[PDB]
RNA sequence: UUGAGCCUUGAUGUGUAGGAUAGGUGGGAGGCUUUGAAGUGUGGACGCCAGUCUGCAUGGAGCCGACCUUGAAAUACCACC
């Protein structure tokens, strides 16, 4: 309805993705949050994107 | 073609705009207008390159340069002024910057040799000798002194320094020019110039403004950015305005048609489809409302702020009495024993064409002190209402936008009307929550109004009080300025609106004080000048 | 006049040959003079892009024809090598500075990797005639022993105008024919060699062959 | 009648500071003008209006580079644009 989709796109350097949903008129920036890589096995910082 | 695709900034809670995808370049001039508070800048600074739109991407291409004018004046005070209105070449001024920092430790050895050897070939293709004096005259044709434009930046007068930076913005030669509100608060004739110059070169400038002369003389596209969409309508400000007028009007004319012939058919539809033998001749017309269907209609950004300036207490016979006025800072008195005096409803129109004391004279009058004069004197229950052309400094704080607001509601006033105050002036709470220091330069101007509302002054003074703003936020300070019954002292740079306005005209010549009564229609009869 | 008159003697839009473009300009010298031959052409490239500028400097088979005063800007063991090289300039931070402060310029600038005395010096006028040596037209060398054949056997260096047509001389118009015909090909390979990567569409859209005060004519 | 493009030909592209409305190269530095001048006899076009372009010639056989202040040099002249 109003909460899209967005998607956490990997600082890692690979292509790997989380995808989630946010209200995006309460929240206009962006999204960080530390999720596991699986390509590289370790825990990076996770941007989001589209 | 500089190329856009799908921006989408979102700044708070609402889209400025979404979903641009445009082409740009092709060696057109594209007026870029819209709303005061619409985003327009924030599209320009994404569109150049400083700051990450939240969707989409904007291409140029690398060996083309953008040339874009900032408004972050006194960043180059360290150094001097011929080489600050060259630095906004940035390709041509690393080169000296690696040439006069490799030199000075000795000795050159052999990779000096080979990294500044033909460091050197980088200044000859970029045309490093001709630097200075091709920007030597254009530095003069802006007006910066004439032979003295040098030495530390802080010696040029902070009163127009700022015509370096605009002169830095097209001595590049640049290719994609992105100027930025390039003549606000700036004076008619280097006005011209501008306007001449700017069309001499065969670049792909990016305009916006809200003045129609410069629009019309140095354009040939426009943008718009209204609707949170821009779409360009070729040709000039006066087809611009007749093309939207038209096709706004057609489509309120075909909402009509389209409500027309919706409401006929629901007529029959809500007759009909109960029937208990004639139910099925319904249904071949609620089909039929499913197939016309009106487009969406967008609110219009353009509104009208519903400035109303009340006064507290008024007052009678003489508002203020000041002679002795004398004050010279570096070159002498700016003006020298003026004396005047302002009966009650009185409105002044101080003009004084780019440094004058235009505006120290304001800020003596409001409290500015050590002047030669010493009978400077208001009326006993006088209250004053300020808008000084420095809207910096009082928003150069981390108070959010309804508490900043909120320092002088008056005895009576509540969060109701601390806040109605603002949304009278259509700010939404949506953006009650947003830092002070963010918003751009028509909504912190207005934003001074919504103080000046407040402390209900019975004096009003305005230095230039329209300044970014646009048609709409002037038009409603016209309408309700005029029914102001308080004294009013006020100096605005242009022309139609001190004319419209004025009921006493009293301006500093670079020698002299001249003061006379009658607008200015009536002043401009006895100067000789049409 | 003469310019009247020989406006119907040499034809724009015909193509000559080689060697009969040659001859022409040899039968249109009248003027007394050395009259220096020189060469345009137009090399397919855009200047707007630095990476496809053409900057460069080759020695011709035969000769200019004259000979250049070069100065050594050098200093120490490079600047002591080149006193050998029969040159015409000695490389000092004195004796560039002072030296060259009054003096107008050299036709080379020597490659001075080994002092510091002529890396600025020449300022206004030492980069405005474009005298200062670089890596890649081979003026600022280690070799000043070897350089100086370049400076005195005719290293003829090359660099493209703001529209992108290289110039030279070529030679001077008492050479002959035979000669003159390898001259112009030698340099005409060189800038073939010295061709950039992305040079798009045809490079040599024409050859203009010329003399100082004589007519200009193409050849292939 | 006129649009779009191309070859050719010819004009125009000054502040300062300098003789003076110098486009970049860079060939050169002594060349242009008397199968009829610098200046004079005289129109119109352009123009930041100070000045350039232009029928011929009674008379005509003499003007411009070196100096110079400039980031740079000069219709001394051609070239490719
Ligand atoms: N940090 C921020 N947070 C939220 N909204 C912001 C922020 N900075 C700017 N904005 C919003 O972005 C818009 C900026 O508009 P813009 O600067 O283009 O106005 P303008 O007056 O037309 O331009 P200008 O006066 O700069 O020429 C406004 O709606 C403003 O409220
Ligand atoms: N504190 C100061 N120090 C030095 N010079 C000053 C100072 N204040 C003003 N001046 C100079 O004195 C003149 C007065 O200009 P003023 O501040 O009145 O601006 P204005 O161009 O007349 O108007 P406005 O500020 O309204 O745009 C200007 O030449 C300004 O540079
Ligand atoms: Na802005
Ligand atoms: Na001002």
């Amino acid at each position: 309805g109003i909460r899209e989709k967005i998607k956490l796109v990997s600082s890692a350097g690979t292509g790997h993705f989380y995808t989630t949903t946010k209200n995006k008129r309460t929240k206009p920036e962006k999204l960080e949050l530390k999720k596991f890589d699986p390509v590289v096995r370790q825990h990076v910082i996770y941007k989001e994107a589209k | 073609m500089l190329v856009s695709s799908n921006v989408t900034m979102q700044f708070g809670s609402k889209p400025l705009f979404e979903n641009i995808s445009v082409k740009f370049g092709g060696g057109n001039r594209y007026g870029l207008i819209g709303a005061n508070g619409s985003g327009k800048s924030t599209f320009m600074k994404i569109l150049g390159g400083d700051l990450e739109p939240t969707l989409g991407n904007v291409s140029l291409d690398p060996n083309e340069r953008i040339g874009k004018l900032r408004q972050d004046q006194f960043a180059f005070e360290e150094f001097t002024v011929l080489d600050t209105v060259i630095m906004g070449h940035k390709e041509l001024w690393e080169v000296k910057q690696e040439r006069d920092r490799i030199y000075a430790l000795p000795e050159m050895s052999e990779e000096d040799g080979y990294k500044v050897a033909d460091l050197e070939v980088k200044y000859g293709e970029m045309d490093g000798y001709s630097a200075e004096a091709r920007a030597g005259e254009l530095l003069l044709g802006v007006g910066i002194p004439v032979e003295q434009h040098y030495g530390p930046m802080s010696e040029v007068a902070p009163g127009w320094k700022l015509r370096v930076l605009l002169a830095q913005a097209l001595f590049a030669d640049p290719d994609i020019l992105l100027l930025d509100q390039p003549t606000n608060n700036l004076d008619i004739d280097t006005i011209r110039w501008l306007e001449q110059v700017l069309n001499e070169r065969d670049s792909t400038m990016i305009i916006i403004s809200h003045d129609r002369h410069f629009l019309n003389m140095v354009c040939t596209h426009m943008a718009d950015l209204d609707y949170g969409e821009l779409r360009v309508y070729p040709g000039n400000y006066d087809e611009y305005m007749t093309a939207a007028t038209q096709a706004r009007e057609r489509l309120l004319a075909d909402n009509a048609k389209k409500k027309a012939q919706i409401a006929e058919l629901q007529s029959f539809v809500s007759r009909f489809s109960a029937n208990a033998s004639k139910s099925r001749q319904a249904t071949s017309r609620a089909r039929q409302i499913d197939k016309i269907k009106l487009e969406e209609v967008k609110a219009s950004s353009r509104q009208n702020p519903f400035i109303r300036f009340e006064q507290d207490k008024k007052l009678f016979r003489n508002a203020l009495e000041v002679e002795g006025l004398t004050k010279g800072f570096d070159n002498g008195p700016l003006f020298k024993n003026l004396n005047l005096l302002l009966e009650v409803g009185e409105k002044l129109a101080v003009l004084g064409t780019n440094g004058v004391g235009k505006s120290t004279l304001l800020k003596t009058l409001v409290g500015d002190l050590q002047p030669d004069s010493g009978t400077v004197k208001w009326s006993e229950n006088a209250r004053i209402g300020y808008y000084a052309q420095d809207h910096e400094y009082e928003f150069e704080n981390d108070l959010t936008v309804f508490e900043w607001m909120s320092q002088w509601k008056q005895e009576g006033d509540d969060e109701q009307a601390v806040r109605s105050i603002l949304g009278r002036l259509l700010f939404s709470q949506d953006d009650i929550k947003k830092p002070a220091k963010v918003l751009s330069g028509g909504e912190k101007g207005r934003m001074l109004f919504g103080k000046l509302m407040m402390q209900k002054p019975n004096i009003l003074i305005m230095d230039q009080p329209t300044n970014h703003l646009d048609m709409e936020s002037i038009e409603s300070l016209n309408m309700a300025l005029e029914l102001y019954q308080g004294t009013l002292i006020f100096v605005s740079h242009d022309r139609e609106f001190v004319s419209s306005l004025a009921t006493r005209i009293l301006e500093i010549t670079p020698e002299r004080v001249i003061d006379f009564s009658g607008n200015y229609e009536d002043y401009l009869r006895s100067k000789g000048i049409e | 006049k003469r310019m009247r008159v020989i406006r119907e003697k040499v034809d724009a839009t015909k193509q000559y040959d080689i060697n009969e473009a040659i001859a022409l300009l040899k039968e249109l010298a009248t003027a007394k003079f050395v009259e220096s031959v020189d060469v345009a052409v137009n090399l397919g490239i855009d200047a707007r892009k630095s990476d496809q500028n053409v900057r460069g400097a080759t020695v011709l088979p035969h000769g200019t024809g004259r000979s250049v005063r070069v100065a050594v800007f050098t200093q120490g063991a490079n600047a002591e090598a080149a006193k050998a090289a029969g040159a015409e300039l000695v490389g000092m931070e004195d004796l560039a500075d002072q030296i060259k402060k009054g003096e107008m310029n050299f036709d080379v600038v020597i490659a001075s990797p080994d002092a510091m005395r002529v890396v600025g010096q020449l300022g206004q006028v030492l980069g405005p005639r474009g005298l200062m040596p670089n890596p890649k037209v081979g003026t600022v060398t280690p070799n000043v022993a070897e350089a100086v054949k370049n400076a005195k056997a005719g290293q003829v260096r090359y660099r493209n105008d703001k529209n992108g047509i290289i110039h030279t001389t070529i030679g001077k118009v008492d050479f002959d024919a035979d000669k003159l015909k390898e001259n112009l090909e030698a340099l005409l390979v060189a800038l073939k060699k010295a061709k950039p990567t992305q040079a798009k569409g045809v490079y040599i859209k024409k050859v203009s062959i010329s003399t100082t005060m004589g007519a200009g004519v193409a050849v292939d």
